[PDB]
C-alpha cells in the first residue's frame, strides 16, 4: 500500500516546484511518474522517474523545460517547472507504477494516484 | 477400446490442424486458465536477489478443433503430441534462467475431453529476479513476485485468469526454506500495456519473513560479548598499561574479524543496513575504550568512574533505539 | 532382411501416443532400481546425489512376434518409435540422463510382448532435513517417481522383485564422504491433484553421519580452550598484564573457531547441538575474564586469593557437569 | 538465382571430400584474434575469441554467372562439405548462436569457398609456473583436421594469418601480451600423420600487483622484527611479544601468498621469498631467547651483532633473490 | 475470420520462399530497423570484465516476398514460423554468452504486416565484455557497450539503423545495480571495416558510476580509526614499553587482516588503485608509528611531542592529496 | 578418383542398412577393439573424488554389410556418416559428466576398409569418479580406473578387447599433473555379470602418488617452527609472567589459523589424516607448554629444566613415529 499527495502547485502566470511525498511499500513501486489532465482531455504523461537509480524521462512536449529529481531518504519527489506555457493549465497528478507494469507512458498501469493539484497559468 | 477407433480418431483431429493459428482466430479471445502446483522454493539468493522455483504448470483452453465425438473419455496422450498441437505463448518476464524437466521424458502432460478442453501441463524450474529492499536486514520483509505473461498475443487474442480463483496455487505449505518464512501469497490478474499493445497478465506474489534466530546468535552475542569485554578495562587498575591496553586492541582486533566475515555474505549495497549499523557502532565503543584509557594515562602522568556509568548506559541506549527502530 | 521384416511388421500399424490397452485394462508397470553410486549429500543445498540403472518392465501386446529368437535386443533410437511410460522423479531437483558414445538406454523385446526398458541416470533430489541434532543426526532421504500424465486409473506402478528386493544398494556404490547408508525402505502411495489421482513409489535411504571430523575440527579445540581460559585461575593475582591477555586471547581462540565450524552448515532458524556447544564453550572464556575482573577489583580494595579458588572448582565442575549432560542427551536422542 | 543453388547442391555427396582421390584438398586458414580471455592459472587455461576462417576449393560448385559470389546462409553449411577442423589444445570451445547461427559460408563462381564462423575456445596452456610471479609463458593454439590425414587434407596459413585487434580491448588483466608467432607441423598419430597448425603467445605476468601485495608488507614485517634488537633486554615482555607477534603476522600473510597459484609442488619464487621472511622474522625472537638466557644467567654483546649481521644477512638475501630471477 | 483462407494466404506466403536468399537480392541493401527494451542488468564482474543484460530484442525490416493482399491484419504467428522465413545474421560482437529463453517455447515473435513488414522479436540474456579502467577504483566511471553488428553481410547487403532514434532503446530506466548507477546512455550508427569489406554497426553503451556508500563504511573507517588508533600510543608513557610495543604491532596485525581481505575482491591489475593507495599508506603509517617507540626507546635508555604533531598532520595531508586527487 | 562411382558406392552401402541390426545379429559376437590416446588428465579433485580426462577414444570392428570391392583405398567420411552406421553402445560405467567436442564439427572420425572393418574415433572429456583412501593424506597413493562396458549387449552379442595389448593405450607420458606424478597405469579385460546378463567389460586404471613437496613447505613447516618457539619460553626467567603467558597463546593462536585454513581444502572425511594428526599433535604441545608455566607460576608463588629436556624430546619422538609410519 502506498499513499501520494502532491503539494507546491500554485496559480501564477515563472519556476515552479512540484512534490509528492510518498508513504508505505514505496520499494514495490519504485517507479513514479507525473501526469496532468486539461479539461474535456484525457490524462496526459509528463514524465517517469524511479526512486532508485534517478534516471529520468521526459515527455516531449515538456523537454528540456520540466526536470523531476527525488530523494530516498526523504521519500519524496520533486517536478521542477520551469518556463510556463499556457497550454499546461491541467490538474498535475502522481502516481506510482509496479515493478512489471509495463511502459510508462500509460496511466492505466500505474496502481496508487495521488489527489491531484490544479495548476493554471 | 478399439485402439484403431481410437487412432482414427485422433489423426482425424491433427488433419489440417494448423498449430500457427489460435483457436478462434479472427474471433473473441481464448481464455486461459491457469493453476499452479508448487513443488518447493529451493534457493533465495540475497547477492543475486532471485529466487529458484519449482512447480508444476498447468493451463486449461478451449480448442474446437480438437473437439471429438462418440468418445466418453478424456484422452490422455503421450506429450510429444503437444508439438503438434496450438499452445499459449506462455512465458514469466522476470524469470532468469528456467527449464523443463526432461527425465526419463519431458515431464509434459496433454489430455484432451470432448468438447475441445485443452489440459496442459509442465514441471519447470525457474530462477526468477526479486529486487530485495536490505535497509532492515537482516529483519526485512520481502516481496517475491512470479509474472505471467502472453508473449505475442494481446489481450484481443487471448486472456488469462487463475482457474479456481485463490485456490489456483497449492502447496504453498509445503515450503520449507530454512532461512525464510512465508507469511502469504496473493494472486493478481491485471492488463499490461506495452508499445506493440495490451497484454494479460497474471501475478504470483510472496512475501518472505527472515527468520532472526541465525543472525542473534552468529553476529549479535559475539558483538555484544566483545563490547562487554571491552567494559572489563575499566575494572582493571590504571597501573596495568601493558594489560588495559592489550585488553582495547585485542577487542578491537575481535571486532575486525567479525566484521570482515560478516559482511562477505551480502551484496554490495550502499546504504546502511541494520546489521551494519550494529557492527560499526560496537566498533566504535571498543574504539572509544581504548581511548579511554588513554585519557587516563596521559592525565595520571574519576575518568574512569564516569566511563564506568557511561559505557553501560550507552550501549544499551543504542541497543534500545536500535531494536525499537527495527522490530 | 529374416529380422528386418519382422521389426518392420511389429511398427506397421503402431500409434505410439496411445498407451497398451488404451481405454481398457489399466497398464501395469514394473520397476526395479539398480544404485550404482549413491553420490555425496549437500547439507546446504538439502539435496543428494545418485546414479541408478532405472529398469522398467510393461506388457505390450501390440509388438508381440513370432520368431526363432525369444529375445530381441534392439538398438537404442528404436525406443522413440514405440510407447514407453512416462516416469519423471517428483522430488528430483535436476536429472540427466547420460549419452556418451550413445544414448545410454536399453530395449529388449519378448515375443509374449513383454518390454524391458532400462536407462541410466543420475539424480539430485530433495532432502529435507531437521538438523537440531547436527552433527549427531540421521536423515531418511526419500525419491519419489511416479508417471506425469497417466493417472493411477490408466497406468499404476509395481515393483519387478518384492519391495524389499526391488531397490538394491551395493556396499561398493557408496560414494558418501561424511554418510553411512543404514539401509533402505520401499513404499507405494496415492497422491491427488486438479489432474487427478497418481500412484506414487518411494525409496527412503537411511544415512547416519559421521561425527568423527567434527570432533576433531570443533569439539576438541574448543575443549583445550575453555581448559586454557580456566588456567588464568592457577596464575597469581599480580601478575595482571599475564591473566588479562590470558583472557582475552582465548576469546580471540573461540572467535575463531566458532566461525570455521559454522563455515558450512546451511543458516537455520533453530540452534544445532554444535552451536550449543561453541555458545557455552563462548560464555566459559567470557566468564573466566569476568572472574578475573572482580578477583582484580576486590584486591585493590585489600591492597593466594579465596575467589580464585571458588573458581578453580566450580569451572571444571560446571564445565564437566555441562559435557555429561550434554553428551548423553543427544547421543540418546 | 534460385535455380543455381537448387543445381549446386544436385548431385552433390557432402560425404566426400573435393579431390577425395586426384588429390590432397589445400585449405587456407585466417584467424582474427577478437580478444583473448582471462588466463585461469589454477586450471592452467585462457580464454581466446576468434574469427576462424578457411579457404578451400570445391569445383563441385562452380557456376557460371554474372554475379560471381554468393553469400549464403548459415543453413546453406549442412548441405556442402566442411573440413573438419578442430582444435587439439581446446577444453570447453563454443559457436555463438545468437541470434542466429554465427556461421558465414560465400561461394565465387571459380569454385572457391569461404567458410568463417565465431568460436570462443577455452585452450589448455600447461603454465610453468617456476619464477613466479616473474614467470613468462607461451600459451599455444593448436588445431588440425581430425579424420583426414596429409594425404588428404593439407592447411597453410594465408600473407595475413594471425590478425590481431587493438591489443587494448583484450581481456588480459594479470598478463602482457609480447609475443605472437605461427607455426606449421606434423604430427603422427595412431590414426596417421596429421598437418597441425599452432598459434603461440607470449604472455608475460605483471608484477605489480604481488608486490605492493606480499612482498612489501612481508618486507615490513622482517623489519619490524629488527625493532626488538634496539629495545632495551631489560623489557622482557616487550621484546618477546613483538617477536611472537609478527611471526603470526607473517603466518596470516604466508596464506595469502599462494590464494591464486595451484597445488603446484615446485618451490616458486613468491613461496621461496615468504618461507625466508618467516625464517628471519622466527630467527629473531630465538635471537632474544638465547640472548636473554644468558643475560639473566661475547654472548652479551648479541644485540650489538644482531642489529649489523640481520639487516646485512637479509640485503644480501634481497640481493641475491632479486638478480637471480629478474635476470640471469 | 476464414481461418481457411488465412491458411491458404501463409501456405501461398511460404511456397518458393528461398530461406537462403535475403530480400532484395542483387538489389538495394535492406534497411533493418533495431530497438531494444532493456529487462534487467542483472551483473556487473569486474574480476571478469563483463556484465549480464537481458532485453527484448526487436528487428523491423520489408520482404516483399511476404507481402500478401485481402487481409487488413498484421498477423502474429507461431514463433516456429521463423525457421522458415529469412532474418538478419545479427550478432553481437562483445558478447560472452548468450541464449534465448525457451520456457514456456522460445521467447520469439513473428509479425507480418500487409506490405511485407516484419516484426522480429527476441528475449536475449547477454554476458558482454567490457574493459574496465580501475586506476581511480573505487572512485571510477565505466564506459559498457554492446556491440550490434551483421556477421555475413556487408553494407552493400544490409544496412542497420535505429528505429525511433535517441528513443530506439527504452528500459534504461528500470535498472537497479546495487553497486552502480546509470549516468547516461548512447546510441552510436556507424560502419565497420573488416578484411572481408565493410560491415553495418550499432553499438549501445551505459556509462556507470560506482556508488562509494559501501566502500567508505567497509573499508576507508576501519583504516582510519586504526591509524588513529596507533597515535594512541603517543599518549601513553614511555617506560610502558609493554603496551607501546603491543599496541603497534596489533595495529599494524589489524592492518593485515583488512589488507588481505580487501584486495581477494578484485583482479590482479598491475597498477595503483585508489583503494590500494591507501591501504598501503596507512600500513605505512602504522609502521612508522611502530619505529617511533624504537628511537624513542633507544635514545631514553621531544621526538613524542614531534611525532604528536606531524602524524596526524601528515595523514590528514594523505588523506587531503588522497581525496582531491580522485574527486 | 572418380568421386560418382565412389558415390555410388557408399549409397548401395547405406542402401537397406538397418542401424537397429548389429554386425552379425543373430550369430557370433561381434569383437570390437578399442585403443586411447590420452591428450591430459586436467584436474584430480579430492573433494568431489573425481578427475577430468580427455582422450582420443577410437573402436575398431568388423562390419560384413559395409564390405566394399573395387576400390583400394580406406574411405574416410565425412563425421555425420556415422548416424547412418550401426556403433557399439559402449559408455563409461564410473563417469559423472562427459561430452563430445564440438568445434569446429563434433570430433568424431569415421574410416571405412574394403573388407567391412569400421575405424570409429572420438575425442572426449569425461570426468570419472576416482573414491580416495586418504587415511595416509598426503603421503597417500591412488588408483584412479576408468571403466568400459557395453550398456546394453551382452557377451552373446559384442566382445570388448585391447587392440594392440598393452600398447592399446598411449600419451600416458603427456600427463602433466602439478599435485600428481602417474606411477603406473594398467590394462584390465574382464566380465561383469548383472541381473541383465554377463557383459564385457575393459578397464584403465592409473596409479597416482601425490607430491609431498607443497605440503611440506606449506603446512609442515610453519607447525614446527611454531612448536619450536613455544619451547623459547622455557629459556625466559620464571618472573616475566607477562612475556611467557603472551608467547604461550600466541602460538596458540597461530597454530588455530594454520589448523582452521589447512582443513578447508579437503572434504568432512570421518578418519584421522597424517595432516590431521600433525596439527592436533603440535596443537597439544603449544596447550602443554602454556600449561608447564602454570604449574611453574603456582608453585613458585626445576619443572623448566625438565621441560626443556623432554619437549624437544617427545616432539622429535612424535615426528619420528609420525614419519616411519607413513613412509
Ligand atoms: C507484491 O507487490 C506487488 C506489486 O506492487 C503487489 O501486486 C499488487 O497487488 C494488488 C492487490 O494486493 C493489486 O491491486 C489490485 O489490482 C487489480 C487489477 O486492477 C487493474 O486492472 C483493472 C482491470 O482489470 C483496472 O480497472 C485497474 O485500474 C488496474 O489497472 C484490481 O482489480 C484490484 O481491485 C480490487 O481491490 C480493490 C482494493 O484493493 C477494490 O477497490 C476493487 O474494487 C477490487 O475489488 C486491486 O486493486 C495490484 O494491481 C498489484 N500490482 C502489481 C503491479 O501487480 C502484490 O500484492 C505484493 N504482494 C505482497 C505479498 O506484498
Ligand atoms: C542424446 O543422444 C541422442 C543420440 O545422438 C540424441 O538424439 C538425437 O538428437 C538429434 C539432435 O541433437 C536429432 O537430430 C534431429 O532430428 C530431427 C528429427 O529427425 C527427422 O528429420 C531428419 C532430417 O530430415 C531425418 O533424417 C529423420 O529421419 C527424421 O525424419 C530433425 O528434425 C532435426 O533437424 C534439425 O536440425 C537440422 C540441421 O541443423 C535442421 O535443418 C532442421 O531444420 C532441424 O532444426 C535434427 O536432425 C536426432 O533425430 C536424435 N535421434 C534420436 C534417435 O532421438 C539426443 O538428442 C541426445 N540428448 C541430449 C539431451 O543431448
Ligand atoms: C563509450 O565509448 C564509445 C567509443 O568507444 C563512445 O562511442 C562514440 O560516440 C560518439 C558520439 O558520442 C561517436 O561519434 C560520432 O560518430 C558518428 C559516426 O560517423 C562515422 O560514420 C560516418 C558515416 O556514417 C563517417 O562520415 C564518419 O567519418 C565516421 O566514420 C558521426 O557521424 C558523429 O558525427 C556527428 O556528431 C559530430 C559531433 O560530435 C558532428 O560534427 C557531425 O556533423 C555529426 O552530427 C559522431 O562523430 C563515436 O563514433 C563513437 N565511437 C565508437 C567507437 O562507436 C560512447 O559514446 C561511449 N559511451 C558513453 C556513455 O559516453
Ligand atoms: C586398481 O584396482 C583395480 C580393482 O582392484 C585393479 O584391477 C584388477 O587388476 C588385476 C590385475 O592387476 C586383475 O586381475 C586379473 O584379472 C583377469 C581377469 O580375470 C577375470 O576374468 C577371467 C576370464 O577372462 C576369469 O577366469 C577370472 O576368474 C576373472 O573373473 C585375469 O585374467 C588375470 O589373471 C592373470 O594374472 C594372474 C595373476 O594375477 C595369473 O594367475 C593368471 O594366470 C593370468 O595371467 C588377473 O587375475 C583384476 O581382475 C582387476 N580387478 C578389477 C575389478 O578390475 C587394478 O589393477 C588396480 N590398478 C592399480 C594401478 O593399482
Ligand atoms: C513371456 O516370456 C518371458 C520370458 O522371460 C517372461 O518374462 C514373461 O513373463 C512372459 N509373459 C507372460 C505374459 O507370461
Ligand atoms: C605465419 O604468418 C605469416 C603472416 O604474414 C606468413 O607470412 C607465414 O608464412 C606464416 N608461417 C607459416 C609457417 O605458415
Amino acid at each position: 500500500q502506498v499513499q501520494l499527495v502532491e503539494s507546491g502547485g500554485g496559480l501564477v502566470q515563472g519556476s515552479l516546484r512540484l512534490s509528492c511525498a510518498a508513504s508505505g511499500h514505496t520499494f514495490n513501486y519504485p517507479i513514479m511518474g507525473w501526469f496532468r489532465q486539461a479539461p474535456g482531455k484525457e490524462r496526459e504523461f509528463v514524465g517517469a522517474i524511479s526512486w532508485s537509480g534517478g534516471s529520468t524521462s521526459y515527455a516531449d512536449s515538456v523537454k528540456d523545460r520540466f526536470t523531476i529529481s527525488r530523494d530516498n531518504a526523504k521519500n519524496t519527489v520533486y517536478l521542477e517547472m520551469n518556463n510556463l506555457k499556457p497550454e499546461d493549465t491541467a490538474v498535475y497528478y502522481c502516481a506510482a507504477k509496479g515493478r512489471y507494469s509495463g511502459g510508462l507512458y500509460y496511466p492505466t498501469n500505474y496502481d496508487y494516484w495521488g489527489q491531484g493539484t490544479q495548476v493554471t497559468v | 477400446g478399439n485402439m484403431s477407433f481410437v487412432k482414427e480418431t485422433v489423426d482425424k483431429l491433427l488433419k489440417g490442424y494448423d498449430i500457427r493459428l489460435r483457436p478462434d482466430f479472427g474471433g473473441p479471445p481464448v481464455c486461459v486458465g491457469m493453476n499452479i502446483d508448487i513443488a518447493s522454493i529451493d534457493m533465495v539468493s540475497e547477492v543475486n536477489m532471485d529466487y529458484t522455483l519449482t512447480m508444476y504448470f498447468q493451463q486449461y483452453w478451449r480448442d474446437k478443433r480438437l473437439a471429438y465425438s462418440g468418445i466418453p473419455l478424456n484422452l490422455t496422450l503421450d506429450n510429444r503430441v503437444a508439438d503438434q498441437l496450438w499452445v499459449p505463448d506462455t512465458y514469466f518476464l522476470n524469470d532468469k534462467k528456467s527449464f523443463v524437466h526432461g527425465v526419463t521424458v519431458k515431464n509434459r502432460m496433454i489430455r484432451l475431453h470432448p468438447d475441445g478442453t485443452v489440459l496442459y501441463g509442465l514441471r519447470i524450474t525457474t530462477t526468477a529476479a526479486c529486487m530485495m529492499d536490505l535497509r532492515r536486514y537482516p529483519l526485512d520483509e520481502q516481496n517475491c513476485t512470479l509474472e505471467i505473461e502472453s508473449y505475442g498475443y494481446t489481450t484481443d487474442d487471448i486472456e488469462f485468469y487463475w482457474r479456481g480463483g485463490d485456490k489456483a496455487v497449492t502447496g504453498v505449505e509445503r515450503i520449507e526454506l530454512p532461512q525464510f518464512s512465508i507469511v502469504e501469497h496473493r494472486l493478481v490478474s491485471r492488463n499490461v500495456v506495452f508499445a506493440t499493445g495490451a497484454y494479460p497478465r497474471l501475478s504470483l506474489s510472496f512475501r518472505l519473513k527472515r527468520n532472526i534466530g541465525y543472525f542473534i546468535l552468529q553476529t549479535y552475542m559475539p558483538s555484544i560479548l566483545i563490547t562487554i569485554l571491552s567494559w572489563v578495562s575499566f575494572w582493571i587498575n590504571y597501573d596495568a598499561s601493558a594489560a588495559r591496553v592489550a585488553l582495547g586492541i585485542t577487542t578491537v582486533l575481535t571486532m575486525t574479524t567479525i566484521n570482515t566475515h560478516l559482511r562477505e555474505t551480502l551484496p554490495k549495497i550502499p546504504y546502511v543496513k541494520a546489521i551494519d549499523m550494529y557492527l560499526m557502532g560496537c566498533f566504535v565503543f571498543v574504539f572509544l575504550a581504548l581511548l579511554e584509557y588513554a585519557f587516563v594515562n596521559y592525565i595520571f602522568f574519576a575518568i574512569d568512574r564516569w566511563s564506568r556509568i557511561v559505557f553501560p548506559f550507552t550501549f544499551s541506549l543504542f541497543n534500545l533505539v536500535y531494536w525499537l527502530y527495527y522490530v | 532382411e529374416n529380422f528386418t521384416r519382422i521389426l518392420d511388421s511389429l511398427l506397421d500399424g503402431y500409434d505410439n501416443r496411445l498407451r497398451p490397452g488404451f481405454g481398457g485394462p489399466v497398464t501395469e508397470v514394473k520397476t526395479d532400481i539398480y544404485v550404482t553410486s549413491f553420490g555425496p549429500v549437500s547439507d546446504v543445498e538439502m539435496e543428494y546425489t545418485m546414479d541408478v540403472f532405472f529398469r522398467q518392465t510393461w506388457i505390450d501386446k501390440r509388438l508381440k512376434y513370432d520368431g526363432p529368437i525369444e529375445i530381441l535386443r534392439l538398438n537404442n533410437m528404436m525406443v522413440t518409435k514405440v510407447w514407453t511410460p512416462d516416469t519423471f522423479f517428483r522430488n528430483g531437483k535436476k536429472s540427466v540422463s547420460h549419452n556418451m558414445t550413445a544414448p545410454n538406454k536399453l530395449f529388449r523385446i519378448m515375443r509374449n510382448g513383454t518390454i524391458l526398458y532400462t536407462m541410466r541416470l543420475t539424480i539430485s533430489a530433495e532432502c529435507p532435513m531437521r538438523l537440531v541434532d547436527f552433527p549427531m543426526d540421521g536423515h531418511a532421504c526419500p525419491l519419489k517417481f511416479g508417471s506425469y500424465a497417466y493417472p493411477k486409473s490408466e497406468m499404476i506402478y509395481t515393483w519387478t522383485k518384492g519391495p524389499e528386493k526391488s531397490v538394491e544398494v551395493p556396499k561398493e556404490s557408496s560414494s558418501l564422504v561424511q554418510y553411512d547408508l543404514i539401509g533402505q525402505t520401499v513404499s507405494s502411495e496415492t497422491i491427488k491433484s486438479i489432474t487427478g489421482e497418481y500412484i506414487v513409489m518411494t525409496v527412503y535411504f537411511h544415512l547416519r553421519r559421521k561425527m568423527g571430523y567434527f570432533m576433531i575440527q570443533t569439539y576438541i579445540p574448543c575443549i583445550m580452550t575453555v581448559i586454557l581460559s580456566q588456567v588464568s585461575f592457577w596464575i597469581n593475582k599480580e601478575s595482571v598484564p599475564a591473566r588479562t591477555v590470558f583472557g582475552i586471547t582465548t576469546v580471540l581462540t573461540m572467535t575463531t573457531l566458532s566461525i570455521s565450524a559454522r563455515h558450512s552448515l546451511p543458516k537455520v532458524s533453530y540452534a544445532t547441538a554444535m552451536d550449543w556447544f561453541i555458545a557455552v564453550c563462548f560464555a566459559f572464556v567470557f566468564s573466566a575474564l569476568i572472574e578475573f575482573a572482580a578477583v582484580n577489583y576486590f584486591t585493590n580494595i585489600q591492597m593466594t586469593s579465596k575467589i580464585d579458588k571458588y573458581a578453580r572448582i566450580l569451572f571444571p565442575v560446571t564445565f564437566g557437569a555441562f559435557n555429561m549432560v550434554y553428551w548423553v542427551v543427544y547421543l540418546s536422542k | 538465382v534460385t535455380v543455381i543453388l537448387n543445381n549446386l547442391l544436385e548431385g552433390y555427396d557432402n560425404k566426400l571430400r573435393p579431390d577425395i582421390g586426384v588429390k590432397p584438398t589445400l585449405i587456407h586458414t585466417d584467424m582474427y584474434v577478437n580478444s583473448i580471455g582471462p588466463v585461469n592459472a589454477i586450471n592452467m587455461e585462457y580464454t581466446i575469441d576468434i574469427f576462424f576462417a578457411q579457404t578451400w576449393y570445391d569445383r563441385r560448385l562452380k557456376f557460371n554467372s554474372t554475379i560471381k559470389v554468393l553469400r549464403l546462409n548459415s543453413n546453406m553449411v549442412g548441405k556442402i562439405w566442411i573440413p573438419d577442423t578442430f582444435f587439439r589444445n581446446s577444453k570447453k570451445a563454443d559457436a555463438h548462436w545468437i541470434t542466429t547461427p554465427n556461421r558465414m559460408l560465400r561461394i565465387w563462381n571459380d569454385g572457391r569457398v569461404l567458410y568463417t564462423l565465431r568460436l570462443t575456445i577455452d585452450a589448455e596452456c600447461q603454465l610453468q609456473l617456476h619464477n613466479f610471479p616473474m614467470d613468462e609463458h607461451s600459451c599455444p593454439l593448436e588445431f588440425s583436421s581430425y579424420g583426414y590425414p596429409r594425404e588428404e587434407i593439407v592447411y597453410q596459413w594465408k600473407r595475413s594469418s594471425v590478425e590481431v585487434g587493438d591489443t587494448r580491448s583484450w581481456r588480459l588483466y594479470q598478463f602482457s601480451f609480447v609475443g605472437l608467432r605461427n607455426t606449421t607441423e606434423v604430427v603422427k598419430t595412431t590414426s596417421g600423420d596429421y598437418v597441425v597448425m599452432s598459434v603461440y603467445f607470449d604472455l608475460s605476468r605483471r608484477m605489480g600487483y604481488f608486490t605492493i601485495q606480499t612482498y612489501i608488507p612481508c618486507t615490513l614485517i622482517v623489519v619490524l622484527s629488527w625493532v626488538s634488537f634496539w629495545i632495551n633486554k631489560d623489557a622482557v615482555p616487550a621484546r618477546t611479544s613483538l617477536g611472537i607477534t609478527t611471526v603470526l603476522t607473517m603466518t596470516t600473510l604466508s596464506t595469502i601468498a599462494r590464494k591464486s597459484l595451484p597445488k603446484v609442488s615446485y618451490v616458486t619464487a613468491m613461496d621461496l621469498f615468504v618461507s625466508v621472511c618467516f625464517i628471519f622474522v622466527f630467527s629473531a625472537l630465538v635471537e632474544y631467547g638465547t640472548l636473554h638466557y644468558f643475560v639473566s644467567n661475547r654472548i652479551a654483546k648479541m644485540d650489538s651483532y644482531a642489529r649489523i649481521f640481520f639487516p646485512t644477512a637479509f640485503c644480501l638475501f634481497n640481493l641475491v633473490y632479486w638478480v637471480s630471477y629478474l635476470y640471469l
